[PDB]
Parts: C-alpha cells; structure tokens; sequence
DNA sequence: ATCTTCCCTATTTAAATTGCT
DNA sequence: AGCAATTTAAATAGGGAAGAT
C-alpha cells in the first residue's frame, strides 16, 4: 500500500482539453480523435481539469479518487463571471484527516473568530506577494506595490465586517490587475468573457489556482461550504478563497508574462507547473490553512 | 525533483512497468519518461518497479547522473544508453580465472568420489552408525593422491586404484596439492593442533603437508577397511569426457599457476573453495529426480535414494561452475544516488567537503576516518563512498542499536528501503510504545529492494529474507557478524554467504576500537578479503591506535596487492584517504605509510589541542575507591551542576562491582538527594530495553526536553552506576563521570559521555579517576584484565593510577593516538599500545592477521574465535517465572530512581556464576549473594 | 442498467450502468449496452449516479449541473460512491451549507446536542433491528434478542458519558454477534484479520455499509469529520457511526445467510444492494439524519 | 554537398575515455569494453579527444576529418610542470581560406609585430575575464582582482621584451591561481601529476581548451607551428596561448566550482560544452583571431 | 539552440534515419536525440532527412515548440 | 459501455552471416 | 573494418471475440 505520495508532494498537474478520458490496461490515458493516446501519471496528478469536449470514463474516476485527484470541470458555471458552480468532484472515499474540519468549524460558527481568520487569509495575500518573488515582472520592493500592500494592511487591521473586507478586495485586485497592466502597457479590463490573451490566460491560470487550492482544501478534509468571505460577488465559497491568495503572486505575473512573451496555453500551463512545484506552492497552502484553523 | 526514466526492456515487460512507470511519471514517448516528482514518489516507483516481475530493464537520471539502474543493464559507463551489445568484446589472457575454472571443475568431478564405500552406501540405507570413521572428503582424496603416485594424473585414463588408509595425502605439486585440499576441504577445513606446526608453517604446501587424517576427518576409525573398499561404477560417457575436458583445461592453464604468489594462491583457492561449495550446495539442496542406481550420494527427507553419485558429481560440477561464472563476471546492483548527500555540509558538518579532495576514479581506496564524534561519521563515510559513484556497501557495525541508529540516520537523510537493508540476526522483542502511527522511528526489516543475479548459484534459490537481505543488499547495514563468517568457518556453508557479499561489495567497519583484539584480528581479515577484489574499506575510528591503523593498512595492502597481480595489473599502491573533522589527505601509498599516518596523527593532535580542554581528570589520592566515590560525588556535584541538579556517571568494570557501588552508595549517609541507576548488561529483555529509551531521552542535552524527564526542580544528583555497556555506542551526555580504570580507551570514552552535546568548558575537574581498580582488593598480581588489555603476559609494574598515570590530565584522543612502546610496564597508555602491537602484528602466525597458509587450515577459525566469550548459558524469565537457579530478590530501595520491571526476557549468566544462584533482582540484575 | 434510488421524498438517485451519457438533441440522454438511447428527466432526479462501465461529456456534465442534477460517480451498485462534490443549498442561485449540514455542526458542537444526538442514534440503531426484519436471520422479537434490545435501551438511557455508550454499544454489537454465532453453530469472534467465511464476510459487508451510509451523509451535504460516538482523531468516523444503524440489523444477518450458505462475493454484493433497493435503506438513513439534525 | 557547417557553429564536444571508437552503419561510434556502444554526432562535433586505452580507426577519423573535426590524444605528458606533448590529427584535405595565414605570416615574421600581437592577447585574457563572467566563484570587478589585472595591464603595457612577457605571464597566473584557490578556500599548487580534483580538473579543462584552440585555428587555417609567444617554459605552439586565453576566464572558475561541487568528470565535460556552446567561446575566439588579422 | 528529435520510424527506414540524424545530435536514446545545433544547421539536418527517402519519422521540439514535424505525424 | 484477457495477424525490428572493398 | 545484401526470427502493434463488472 506504502505511503502513495503525500498530496502535497504531488507535482504533475493537467486540465485536459478534447478529448476521451479512460483506462487502457490500467493507465489513465486521454485520446484525441487522431488516435492518439497520452498517459496521465495518475499517482502523481494533483488535479485533472476537463475542459469542453470532453469525457471520462467510470475507472478512469476510478482509479483518480484512490489516488487522491480532483476532477473538475470548466463548464456549468465555468463562465467564471457568477462563479457559481464549476463542477469539481473530490475524492470523499478516502476518509479524511478530521481535525482541520474541527478547528475550521470553530472558527467559523464564531462569527468574530471568522472575522479573524478572514483577516489573516487577506494577510496571506501580502505574504504570498513576499514569499514568491518574479524577475520577469512586477517588483515587489518598488513605491507603489509597497504602498498599496501597506494601504491593504492598513485597511484590513482596521475592518470590522465583511462588507468591509469586501471592499478592500476590490482595491487590491483590481488595483494589482491594473498596476502589472499599467507596467505591461496594455489597456486592461479584467473579463472572464474576454479573447484577449491577458484574459484567456487569466482564466486558465484561474482554473489552476482553483485546482491547487481545491486539492490543499480536500487534502486537510476542509470542504468549501465553509468560505471566510461572504458577499455578492463572492459566490464559490472557500476555494477561490484559497485561490485568491496566489492570483497576484503567481497567477496573474505568469499570466501576463505568458500574454506578453507571447507563449502558446500548452507552455503557460507548463510555466504554471513549473512555478507550483518549484516553489511547492500546495505544500504552501496545505501548511498555512494548518496556520489558519491551528485551535 | 526531476528524474528521467528510459526502458531498454523486451517482452511485454516493456507493457507492464509502462503501466506503473506511467502512473508515476508523464510519457515522452518512444518508451522514455520524464518529470518532476518526490523522493518517496521514487522510493514507491522502486517498490512497485521491482516487484512486478524479473526483466525489468528501467534505467533513471536525476539531472544527469543516474539514480538507479534495475537488471544488470550496463546503461552508462560514460555515455548512456548504447547501441547493440553483441558479444565478444575483450578476451584477454585471463589466465586466473581459467586456472578457477580448471580447479574447480577438476576438483568438483572428484569431490564426492569418497561416497562410493560400502559404509557412505549403508549410511544412507541406514543400517550402520550416520557418522563415517573417516569422512568422504578425505576418502576421495586418498582415491585422487593414490591415483597421482600411480598414473600420471594430468593426461592419462582415469581408472580408480585400490587405495588404502593416508594418514596424508599432500605431496609437493602444486596444483595436485590445490586439488586435494580443495576435495578435502569442500565440507570442512582441517585443523592441525600440533604446536610446532602452528608456530613454523607459513607456504602453501609446506603448510598443506601437516593437514592430516586427524584433524577432524578420522571420527571414531573400526571400519576402515570398509571405509576404503571402492567400486567403480562412475565410468560412464558423459561423467568420463567432463572429467577429460576439465582435467585438460587445467593442464593448458597451470603453467601460470606457479608464476603466483603465496597471497595469490591462497586467496584464488579460497575463491574456488567457496564457489565448490556453491554448487555442491546448489545440486544438493534441489531434487532431480532421476537416478542410475547401484551408488547414491545424498537422502531427500524421506531418507529414500537419490541423487546417484556419477550425474551428483557432474552436477556439482556445472554447479560450481555457474558459481565461478557469476561470481567472476557480475556487475553487481548498487544503491540509489541519494540527493541529500552530494549537497555542501554546513557547519559542523563542513568537513564533509573533503570528498571533494579525493580522486573519483580510483578503483581502490583505504578511508581512516579519524572523526570526532557528533560530526556525523557515518554520513561523511556514504558521501565518500558516493563520491566514487553509485554506492555498494556494507556497514558493518558493532551492536544491534548502533546498525539501528545508522539505519534511522539513513532513512530519514535520503535512503529508503530499495536500497538499504539493516540486517540484526536475532528477532529481538524490543518493541515501540505510545503511538504506532505518530512514531516516525523504528528502522524495520522488510527490503523492497532487488534480488540479485548470484541467488541462482546459492542452495535453494539463497534462503528466504534474511540470506536475500545479506546478498542482494546495495547497502547492507548489518551487524558485523553477518560479514566477519567471509573469512572462513569451521563447519558448514556459512562461509559462501558473506564471502559472495563481500567479493562485490564495499566494507564500511565503525568505530573497531571498540572489539576485542581478536575481533579486531578477524574484522582486518575481513579488511584483507575484501581488498582482495578491488572493494574500499572505510575505517572510521577517532580513538585509533598508529598500530590498528598500520595494521589495516597492511591488511588491505595484501588485499589490493590480490587484487592487483590477479588483474595483472602493475601494483601502484594504495589509496590512502586519511580523515577527521579537520581535513583530509589523499596518498598513494606504497611504502612508508607510518611517517604519513603519525604526521597526520600529529596534525590532527595539534588541531585537537588549540581547542578548549572539554574533560579535565583528576586521579583520587584516596586508596579505597568506596569512599573515593563518595568524596568524588560529594566534590563532582559542588564544582559542576545545572542549578543545584547534577549527572553523574560512575563508569566500573563489571556487574557485581556495579552492584558493590550501587549498594554503598544507596547506604550513603548524606545530605545529598542521590538517585541511583544500575546500568550494566545482565537484565531482562523488558527492563534492559526500557533503561535504554529511558537514558537517551534524558541525557539527550542537544535541547532542554530532558527538563521534563527528571525532576529538575529539585536540586538532585542522578548517578548512573554503569560497566563499559555505556562507554560503547551510548549517546550520553553526563554532567561528571568518576571512573574506575581498567584501560585507557575507557578513560577516552567516558570522557566523550561528559560533555558531548554541550560545549562549555569545565573550570575545575569533571572527571575523577579512582585510585585502582576494585580487582586489586581481589587479586592484586593482576587487576586490568576485565575490561582491559593488561593480562598474564602483560603485566603492570605497579598498579597505582598516580604511577601509571598522570594526575591531572586533558583526556582526549591524544594518548592513544601518539602511540608509546616503551615504558608498557608503569603506564597504561603504553601498555595499550605495546599489546595492540604485539597482538596485531604484520605476521602470519596462526592467530594473526597477514595470515597465509592457515587459510587453508581452519585454524584461523578455531584459535582466532570471533566474540570469544565464557560459556554463557541464558537462564530465561518466563512470564515472571524464572527458568534455573534464580531467585528472584529485593533490592535496597534507598535512593533508586528508575526502576522498570520485566516479565519476559532472558539474562546471559556464565557457567562459572551458574553453579550459585544468578539472584535476579529488578533493580539490578545479577550479583553473588 | 438504469437503478431507481428514492432517497429523501420526490427526488430520486438514478444510478447509470454500462451506458455512455451526452447530450442528445439538445438534452442529455445516454446510450446504452443494447445500443437504445435513454433520456432523463429533469425534473424528478437531483442524484444521479455514474455505476460501472459509464462515460460522462462535458457538456452533459454542465446540462445536469444547471438544471440541479448534481452526479456522483460511484462502483457498480450504486452504494460504494468514491467521487461526487457537496450538497449546496440551491446548485446555481447560492453557495450556502446546507440546512443540515448546519444544523449537524451545532448540534455537534453543544455537549449536550451531542450527547442527545448519541443517544438518539443508538434508539434508531434499535429501530433499524425491528424495521428491517430479515428471514433467514434471527427473530428480532425472541426472547434474548428483546433482552438484549431492551438492556440496550436501558444503558443507553440512564448513561451520561460517551465512553459508557461505547461499552455498551460494543456489548450490544457483540452480543448480536453472539446470537447470530448461536444460531450458525459456530465459535464467530468478530476479528478483522481472519480468512474464515463469517468474517471476511461481515468485513466485506462493513465496507458496503460504509459506502452506503457515506452517500447518505453525502446526499444531506452531512461531512465525514464529526462523528458521534467514536473519536474525534477517527477519519471518516461519521461514516462508521452512520452504518453502524445498519451494521447489526442488516449487514450481519446478511452476511451469516451467506457465509453459511457459502456462496462468492458478487453474489453477495447483489445480495446487498437489493436488500437496500427493496427496502429502502438508503432512504431509511437519509430520514434518520433529518430526524437527528432537525432535531 | 550543401555549406557543410561553418566550424564556428559546430557545438558537439567529446573526450572519449576506454573506448575504441569505430564506425558502425554510417555512423562514428565509440565502443567501450562491455558491449556499449554510443554515436559521436560527427557532423556537429567540434573535436573528440582519446584518453587511456583508447583506440580509433582509419574510416572513423576520416569521417572526422572529411567533416572537419579535429582529433587529439590526451596522453603524452611526461615532465613534471608542463603539459608535454599532445598529438593532434588537422583535417588538411579541406583546403583552407589562405590570406588569414598570410596575416598571420606578416605578423610573425616581424619582430615587432609580434611583440604588438602579443601585447593585444595578453589583455584579451583581461577582456576575457571582463566579458565572460560567470554566476558562481569569484566575482571579477572586485578589488583584488581589477588591482592585479591593472597592475598586469600596466606591465605588459610598458614590456618590450618577451622574457618581460614570460615572467608577467607568471604572475598573472600565480596571482589568478591563488585567489581562486583563496575564494574556494583551498591550498592549490598547479601539478598535472596530483591526485586533487581541482588539478585534473584543470588538465581535464587544458585538454578542452586544447581542443578549442586548434579548431579556431583550424576554421581559420592557422598553424600550431607559429607560436608568437615562446620561451623555455612556454614552448607548446600557438595552443598554449589561444588556449589559455579562457582559462582564467572559462575554465578554472568551472574546473574550480566542479571540483567544489564534486561530483564525476562527466558533468565537467558537459558544463564545458555548456559554457562553450551558450555564450559562443569558439566564434568569440574566432572573431577575436579576425579582428587580429585584418588589423 | 537546443533541439530533440523523436524518431517513430520502423526498420530499414529507423535504421537509415537513425543513421543520418545520430550524425548531428547525442543519443539520449531508444530513438530520441537531444542536442545543440544552429537553426540553419537545423534546416542542414531538414534538407537531408527529406532527401534521405519515404516513408520517415521525425518530430522536432526546441523548447517544446514543434519546430519541424515531418510526416502525418502521430504526436 | 468499458475494459480486460487472448487469439490471430502479420507487420515490424534485431541479429546473424558473409563476400567485398 | 565497415558494409552491404539478404536471410532468419524475435518481438511489437492492432483488431476481433468473449468474458467480466
Ligand atoms: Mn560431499
Ligand atoms: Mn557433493
């Protein structure tokens, strides 16, 4: 049985696009109506995305959930605009660590507990910002990252409600979408609906965070019924809670190099593996959502 | 992590690892595989990689070097992956290995000639006694020396004489001489307990002629003349040409065999012995089924007939042929390349970089680590044994929980199970506690790992896990035990074993000062064996004594000068890597290794002394050591203790010494709050494991946990009365020791209990040595002998310390690094090294080390006995039920501290304590009372 | 084939088999073994269940999702789910816990609502005993098994502490075992590691009453890391508290029938799942969650 | 027949080790002694070297040749400082681009000519230091080490004779020599007969450097037979000044990081064809010998 | 400019295109090389691997891109 | 349906030998 | 000594059928 690999140590990731997903002698391979059949290391898979087009067998499902991967789908409520309900099926076989479940629960029925930890989740916003650095971008040490990031702090230590904290996430990542593209001199509106590179690149980028952080909650047993953030616009509950953590330190950079330098989506997704399992981005977020229920 | 895997495999097992290689990594295509994964991802490629079936032909890099290579696929010698491998490549004068082939097989067709007696043939039909009077070996060696004083034994008909009762059948040719010992020996060695013999005999064959009848083969001798009446029913058609095909390799290739030398000779026999007993046993551990009748060799378990002598003898031949063939011509599988070795050590493992100044092609290499403790010993011996490539190794180790301690070092740096294999051969019952899944501990023994190609000569397909973990270990962490048996044996196969593990494997022996001088005698043949096939011996002893380490020296020196004439290969020297936490130094080495050994001696003295004296000895002026102890303890705990708390260490010989100290000091009278352990060797399974997990987790002073071990809050002196069990291989850390002499290198070692996690320096004193040894009230001619090198041979002048030792003295590795002949008599230091000397000498004598000769002899496995103990019954306590004469007793309950009970376990008692009661107490365990 | 589940009131678990499911002039329909399309209704499935031998598309993923029929892959059967996502209030409209789900967490989190709560799913252990009466098994209404429900009902009532309910939940369990050891003639003592019949039997049975009673505490969006009686350190112990209702009453009469009638494991795993098609047990321990929630 | 591959261009880089190097099917191979045989990219090679027990044939070295790889023998040292004497097989049949030669005639033969081109070359290796500096080791524009290349400026400045080029030529690599050594905390003295990594990786880089120089030598028709530095100590040819030109620069910095890193000679050879194929060492060496020439 | 070739090919065709392109990279192996060369010695190695015959195999990837893709190409 | 096992099915690679230069 | 032609044969890939869930 052995220890399987731990899901945090876990570093291939794929959202497939187009094609028939299934198991030929035990291996999970996708094929494209070329005939061609590629593997999928399922062992090692952190996330399989599925994008329009595609299909999956029952054992593929199968032999992914004994594994420990998450299966989504970008369709449904993948417009990303609602963000209501992207269709994303976890692995609930294996019965879970239970403790992290019970401080989050706690943390979450009191509401000022919630309150808290809803402030150190937005900290973790700055954090990710420090701790993951990029040279082909947006300094973090310069005057206007510094002075918006210590705005951030400032308005957050001071919030008293979720309407509050709301607001102060309008100001952050419309203004970080709007600094790296003032930087990359490129006009920029933020549209999930959008063919512009700067956005089709976003929203992929925004399907791999969602991954990641999908996968960094079911690995702790946390589900996403119980968001930290509540609001109009926050519809999705905890796992763009988790994932908005690394849009503007990782996500939104590889993006908008992406878009910039001009790469294909095969090598963006790939920069995005690359950037999540050199920095080990999962095991991250794993140890601090174990920060953030601790008690 | 980023690794690369490539396949070179045919079948369908280019299919089904394709689906496990697949799960675990993203597909290239053209069967390669490539991507990012973890390291225990790797160890579960490795476990479900190997497992899955024989063929594997897999192939991985991380970056560039290889991780790991399954099969015995040749993959990289400089450039990986090759084209075609057809045959044909070198083909050289290989002279040796067809002059193996030539013995071997002429041996193994005569081998069992001697079964062919009326006596072996009611042996197995069972009507007369199962022991023979002379046993068959020698039988058929008679038959094939009366048939060389006859025929012309190289190229004539082969045609059995009529032979009689040799008290000798070694005459002056060489190769019939190797041929007869080699037919003779091929169960058991003989043993010539003739004095003069043993004290003059040094060639080959002028040792081989004092092999007679009487060492061991001639039993109880009434039924001789049935013992020698033969048929000759063996002349057959296939029996008859292998005989003529073998006879006459032999014939074409001895003519290199007298232009060897005397170490070649006897290593190249004891290689053809060895593989004799490979196929001897290969053909009779399996059933064949088939017989000619009329002659039989062996009995099945049903005792029926089988295995008819002509078609056993050819069998044992191709047997053992197969052995040779294998055993010369392996590339044998090696560990993976562990990732977290080959990065810079930082800080106090910085000394670890001087793998970057050795040669990473050498093909021979003799390390002396001369490390201090704490600096991580044996990780600098896997970096310098990775930094010649992939590693195979044997990590020979004294104790069972040292090889666990090496092994839970292993495991938790980078090395999983598919590679190492810690191998402790007695199933001890020392089980965790507390929590199964948060112990994160526990080294256990299951080896993933990979079975190599030589499990086919072996009987049966090797054995089942413990002789699979011995041979097809990359890195084999054992107990010396289990490699010291490769140098000979008196009975049996056991020597095949160890000698096949070594032959291809390197040898990593730790801290050897710690045997005894005969263990020590063993473990540098060992050292010598395993030189002899080109393999690197690290020593890693920081307490070394300029005559161990000559005398390893000048073992693996003989080993590599085999090694080198074997290859024919001109004899360069050795390559010597002398190391410590200080530096290292890399010599070719031919001649003067002792001018290099003490000034590099010398250097790290010099590097040892600018530093802070850490263990300040004084020697007690006060006669009886009772009170000499009391005051010791009084003054040790008013001069060096942590806020009123203090540890102490009262290190004695033996048990009923230790029991004499615990005993007065529960009986002090004193105004100090002291809390005794009795800390010696004789306890039960239960309790002696217990005070083992007990002390390493409250004299562990890296950190402040121990705080909540004890009870540090009130001022308290915890004295651990102990035998040299804490001076071997016991992480400890004491606040002040009073020791009672009994050797130098018990002074240093005690010395590296106090202090050793800390690094504050003492101010006045914290060791008190005692005035003598408590033997010297019971004999006062000799007093060092327990647990010492003084002996009847080697006697102190005076055995007072203030005579034989300074009175106040740094203690450190110094004394017993300088190395002192003279002035043995009035000092313990020179004492130590004259017996190390003059035990360890560059001879061959019988219990020797550069022995020659007596290899062919079991005399080196008779008079030269491996843990060489007293008796030892083991009187065994039965759930709370002792087993002998025991009686059960209640000790003082005065000042005990700790005090763990046991229910099950078993205590070793010599026979001598035997005769009076052992008075198990729980306390402390054995006494005389 | 295609399996009806009725699992709370209107709703119904379909369970898909063999058939391969898209979207078919404009709603999703699937293709079965016999080469015969089936469509489904929208409107009186909310559950729908991917059993062996079964693909799902993309687009009739995201069809199913909008029109609120959320699916669950899971082992043919239909009782042994390993992949589905959590239950939400309404599926498209919000992102809410379920009231359940909420209800379970305070009722949990109150010493004395948990205390309750144990108590009240040892009574419907007892209920489940007499409901679901067997043939083969032994009479629920003889004389020792009525005394051991009632020494049961007793302990349970007059016990205070969680520890008292586990002694007497394991006197109780094994106790049945013993009457039904009683009634097989045979020496049976409940090990998980022996190859006896009886045993492995009951093992294997365990493990579908754990797959059951998980897509039960799924079904009400229920998760697995607040169980009742056991520990809170037990992974998925929700799961095991939750089958132990069906445990005794149905898992071990079942599995005595079939070690002593001897025959193999599929047989009785069909054995198992139309004895939870015929009675509805499925349905039995989703109305025995909602009468623990609400409480 | 097509351009043929400029020699400027050509990337592959070998020293063969215990192999006879053979041609099989089409292809130049070399065949070591277990059954291995692995292809020489002949048409990309710039040159393979041939260490002990090495063996080539007569068709091999043809294809080299034809194909203009020029081959060497690595042993052949038998003094006590020098590297003595290495065998080198020019690829003549191509007949080379000649007034390169002329130029260099011109220059040779005039005694202050030569004096002049061998002012220029000796600050070519301080331009070299200054252009090619590498990410690990020392960093060039310190103090220590912009004193000493200025003091060596000022020297060979105002030097007029060779023998005053021969003693500064020692200093310079004394100076150079030591304060690697005092960078990686070593003792290094300079002995091609020792055991330690940091000097056999340095013959091992002199074997490289060897090999270089006679290719840009050879891609421009040059002799070794006109050396414009000579003396009792330096009497290697023209390689022993265009071959240490990068040394100081290229290959004791990496002979010195790879003797620090410590692992096999392997990843030397690689890390030399890496620095020597990423910045252009051969058609920087090249172009340097062009703008000699012409001026 | 560091490119790999993956070769799909079947013998004799593996045999001779195995033959020409191991003229210009290193074997990694088990028909896949791997290698530094100039693009236009890159469209040396194009120009002769189409003359070389029919039938033939090759893929390209600098970086990832599919710089050359010669044949229906599986990929 | 999906997937597996196995039997054709022959298509497809690797070795082997041997004149020829 | 490299190669070529040319045989010889071992193995790889695929399609169809049938049996499992
Ligand atoms: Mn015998
Ligand atoms: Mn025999």
């Amino acid at each position: 049985m052995q220890k399987q690999i731990l899901t945090s140590q876990k570093r291939n990731m794929y959202i497939l696009s187009r094609c028939k997903v299934l198991v030929k002698n035990g291996q999970v391979c996708h094929l494209h109506e070329d005939g061609n059949v590629y593997t999928v290391p399922y062992a090692n898979t952190v996330f399989i995305g599925l994008a329009e087009g595609t299909s999956i067998t029952n054992e593929a499902m199968s032999m992914l959930a004994a594994n420990g991967v998450i299966v989504f789908w970008t369709k449904g409520g993948g417009y990303d605009m609602f963000a209501a309900d992207i269709i994303c099926h976890l692995p609930q076989a294996d019965y879970r660590p239970t403790k992290y479940m019970q401080n989050w629960v706690r943390l979450w029925l009191d509401e000022e507990k919630k309150l808290s930890a809803a402030k150190e989740i937005l900290k973790m916003r700055v954090d990710s910002l420090s701790t993951h650095v990029h040279d082909f971008g947006v300094d973090v040490e310069n005057k206007r990252v510094s002075s918006i990031v210590n705005k951030f702090d400032k308005g957050v230590t001071q919030a008293t409600s979720f309407e509050s904290l709301l607001g102060h996430e309008g100001t952050f990542v419309k203004s970080l979408y709007k600094e790296y593209a003032l930087e990359y001199e490129i006009e920029f509106k933020r549209d999930h609906k959008s063919a512009d590179n700067y956005n089709k690149f976003l929203t992929l980028g925004n399907y791999y965070a969602y991954g990641i952080a999908r996968s960094s909650l079911w690995a702790l047993g946390i589900d996403n019924s119980f968001p930290l953030l509540h609001g109009s616009t926050r519809r999705g509950g905890l796992v763009f809670d988790v994932a908005d953590i690394i849009k503007t330190s990782i996500i939104l950079p590889l993006a908008f190099h992406a878009a910039d330098q001009g790469m294909s989506n095969t090598e963006f997704k790939r920069s995005c593996v690359a950037y999540f399992d050199k920095n080990d981005i999962l095991a991250y977020l794993i140890n601090n959502i174990k920060r953030l229920c601790m008690e | 992590m980023f690794i690369r895997i490539k396949c070179f495999s045919k079948q369908p097992i280019a299919k089904k690892v394709s689906r496990e290689v697949s799960a675990y990594l993203e597909y290239t295509g053209n069967n390669t595989w490539e991507g990012h994964i973890s390291g225990q991802g790797v160890s579960n490629l490795q476990t479900k990689l190997i497992n899955v079936g024989k063929g594997v032909k897999v192939v991985c890099n991380y970056q560039d070097k290889v991780l790991f290579a399954i099969g015995n696929v040749a993959m990289s010698d400089t450039g990986s992956v090759p084209k075609y491998t057809t045959k044909k490549v070198y083909k050289p004068d290989d002279s040796i290995f067809t002059l193996k082939q030539g013995l071997v097989g002429v041996a193994a067709l005569w081998h069992d000639l001697g079964k062919a007696n009326s006596y072996f043939q009611r042996k197995l039909r069972g009507e007369c006694n199962p022991s023979d009077p002379v046993r068959h070996e020698w039988v058929s060696g008679v038959i094939v020396s009366t048939f060389a004083k006859g025929n012309d034994w190289l190229s004539d008909d082969f045609i059995i004489p009529e032979v009689k009762h040799s008290d000798n059948v070694f005459g002056d040719d060489q190769v019939l001489n190797a041929v007869l010992w080699l037919i003779n020996t091929h169960h058991k060695k003989g043993l010539v307990e003739d004095p003069i013999y043993r004290a003059t005999k040094t060639m080959f064959t002028e040792t081989l002629q004092c092999v007679n009848v009487n060492g061991g083969w001639f039993n109880y001798g009434d039924n001789i003349d049935e013992c020698y009446k033969i048929d000759t029913s063996f002349i057959t058609d296939t029996y008859v040409k292998q005989l003529n095909r073998y006879r006459k390799k032999l014939l074409a290739t001895k003519h290199i065999w007298f232009t060897l030398g005397e170490d070649q000779k006897i290593a190249i026999l004891q290689e053809c012995r060895v593989a004799l007993m490979l196929g001897d046993s290969n053909f009779s551990s399996d059933l064949i089924g088939g017989d000619g009748s009329h002659l039989y060799a062996n009995l099945d378990e049903c005792g029926n007939l089988k295995q008819t002598l002509t078609q056993h003898l050819l069998g044992v031949t191709d047997c053992a042929l197969k052995a040779l063939f294998t055993i010369n011509h392996h590339k044998p599988v090696k560990a993976n390349f562990i990732p977290t070795i080959a990065e810079k050590g930082e800080g106090k493992f910085a000394w670890q970089n001087g793998v970057n100044m050795v040669d990473s092609s050498i093909d021979n290499m003799f390390c002396i680590n001369m490390a201090s403790t704490g600096k991580g010993k044996t990780l600098a011996n896997l970096k310098l044994l990775q930094h010649f490539g992939n590693v195979r190794c044997s990590f020979g180790l004294g104790m069972v929980s040292l090889t666990k301690q090496t092994a839970k070092q292993f495991l938790d740096m980078g090395v999983d199970y598919n590679s190492a294999a810690m191998v402790t051969g007695f199933s001890k019952s020392r089980f965790n506690l507390g929590s199964e899944s948060l112990d994160q501990d526990e080294v256990s023994v299951e080896y993933w790992g990979q079975t190599s190609s030589l499990s086919k000569v072996f009987p049966n397909n090797n054995a089942g896990f413990k002789n699979k973990k011995l041979l097809s270990a990359p890195i084999l962490v054992t107990t010396t035990d289990h490699l010291v048996k490769a140098s000979g044996v008196k009975k049996g196969n056991k020597q095949m074993l160890p000698y096949v593990r070594c032959m291809h494997s390197d040898l990593v022996l730790d801290e050897i000062d710690d045997y005894g001088i005969e263990d020590m005698v063993v473990l540098a043949r060992l050292v010598y064996l395993t030189a002899c096939y080109g393999n690197k011996v690290i020593i890693s002893s920081a307490t070394i004594t300029p005559a161990i380490s000559n005398i390893f020296y000048e073992a693996y020196s003989s080993g590599y000068k085999v090694f080198c004439a074997n290859k024919q290969t001109t004899y360069k020297g050795v390559n010597v890597v002398w190391w410590d936490e200080f530096g290292i130094k890399v010599e070719k080495v031919t001649d003067q290794f002792s001018n290099l050994n003490t000034r590099f001696v010398n250097k790290r003295i010099t590097n040892l002394l600018e530093s802070t004296p850490k263990h300040k000895a004084l020697v007690v002026d006060q006669d009886d050591n009772m009170e000499a102890v009391k005051q010791s303890i009084t003054t040790l705990h008013n001069a060096h203790n942590s806020g009123g708390v203090s540890f102490g260490l009262i290190r004695t010989t033996t048990i009923k010494d230790c029991v004499a100290v615990t005993q007065e000091l529960q009986n002090w009278e004193t105004d100090l709050s002291i809390k005794i352990l009795c800390y010696h060797s004789r306890f039960v399974g239960d309790t002696k494991a217990q005070m083992e997990e007990y002390l390493s987790k409250v004299l562990n002073r890296k950190g402040d946990e121990y705080k909540k071990f004890v009870d540090t809050t009130t001022p308290t002196a915890y004295i651990v009365v102990a035998t040299p069990v804490v001076e071997v291989g016991r992480d400890f850390d004491f606040d002040w020791a009073i020791i009672e002499p009994s050797s130098e290198r018990s002074i240093v070692q005690c010395a590296g209990r106090v202090l050793r996690h800390r690094s504050s320096t003492p101010t006045t004193h914290n060791i008190h040595i005692l005035k003598y040894p408590f033997k010297f009230y019971r004999n006062s001619n000799i007093c060092y002998d327990v647990a010492g090198y003084e002996s009847k041979g080697y006697k102190l002048k005076s055995k007072n310390m203030l005579d034989i030792y300074k009175k106040e003295s740094i203690v450190n590795s110094v004394n017993r690094l300088q190395g002192d002949a003279a002035f043995y008599t009035k000092s313990l230091t020179a004492l130590e090294h004259k017996v190390l000397l003059d035990k360890l000498t560059t001879d061959i004598a019988d219990t020797n080390v550069f022995v020659g000769g007596w290899q062919l002899t079991a005399n080196p496995h008779e008079y030269c006995k491996w843990r060489r103990g007293t008796k030892n019954e083991d009187l065994v306590l039965t759930d709370g039920k002792w087993s002998g004469n025991v009686t059960t007793t209640k000790p003082i309950q005065s000042k005990i501290w700790r005090k763990w009970q046991g229910e099950n376990g078993s205590i070793t008692v010599p026979e001598y304590l035997l005769d009076k009661t052992i008075c198990y107490n729980d306390f402390y365990g054995g006494y005389e009372n």
